[PDB]
């Protein structure tokens, strides 16, 4: 749902992806509500757009 | 309306075989993955959150795999307490399915 | 949350039925409550999930015109009543609040299907 509906990745492609845990940095007791993102897309996605 | 046929649900397999339960599809969704199990006389349980994932209180027992037409149930090693009936949901307007499941 | 379901109802016919749940906890608008009707032949099918804030209250095919469906505006209880008795309407009802959009907060797509009723 993330590579067809926001960002996919190339197959052929140079670098990669670096990622960590961020329980320290987004997690608030009120609640995370402020991140937004898509779900819903009729077709698949062409490269690099937003 | 119209109706999403199937398969019929006289699938049965001992114990340490797969089970190969099927569920089709005349169209294709993504967002609306997702199974039911319920035993005679108690309330439905749900199986799967999605095609990828599994619910919190399940082990790897049931897998469902699916991404367009198909979409099967399979089963490493059986349990005794399998006896249930399993439907599939598939569509926006929800057109429910027929499901029964008995090891013989 | 937690649903309870109605009590079982009269099985002559000429009357209406009348199927209640209550969401004990957890009393948020905008979550669909779903009704599902089980029978010993019959596999369960799907007839309709009311949302209460938005007002849509989309049914299925076969039974429109017979179904009136209420619920409070802060969840709580939910009535579905349906008339024409019939000899053919002899099940089970369950009821579960079906996971939709939540415009709130956007909060959860898909919860997890936990709460159900109980058997009657």
């Amino acid at each position: 749902n993330i590579a067809d509906y926001n960002y996919k990745l190339p197959d052929d492609f140079t670098g990669c992806v670096i990622a960590w845990n961020s329980n320290k940095l987004d997690s608030k007791v009120s609640g995370n509500y402020n991140y937004l993102y898509r779900l819903f897309r009729k077709s698949n996605l062409k490269p690099f757009e937003r | 309306d119209i109706q999403m046929t199937q398969s019929p649900s006289s699938l049965s397999a001992s114990v340490g075989d797969r089970v190969t339960i099927t569920c089709r599809a005349s169209q294709a969704i993504r967002n609306d993955l997702g199974w039911y199990q319920q035993k005679p006389g108690k309330a439905p349980k749900c199986l799967i959150y999605a095609a990828s994932s599994l619910q919190s209180g399940v082990p790897s027992r049931f897998s469902g795999s699916g991404s367009g037409t198909e979409f099967t149930l399979t089963i490493s090693s059986l349990q005794p307490e399998d006896f249930a009936t399993y439907f599939c949901l598939q569509q926006n307007i929800y057109p429910r399915t027929f499901g029964q499941g008995t090891k013989v | 949350v937690q649903l309870v379901q109605s009590g079982a109802e009269v099985k002559k016919p000429g009357s209406s039925v009348k199927v209640s749940c209550k969401a004990s906890g957890g009393t948020f608008s905008n979550y669909a409550l779903s009704w599902v009707r089980q029978a010993p032949g019959q596999g369960l099918e799907w007839m309709g999930g009311i949302i209460p804030i938005f007002g849509t209250t989309n049914y299925a095919q076969k039974f429109q015109g017979r179904v009136t469906i209420t619920a409070d505006e802060s969840t709580s209880t939910a009535y579905m009543e349906l008339s024409s008795l019939r000899s053919e309407d002899t099940a089970v009802y369950y009821c579960a609040r079906l996971d939709g959009y939540s415009f709130g907060h956007d909060r959860y797509y898909q919860d997890g299907m936990d709460d159900w009723g109980p058997g009657t």
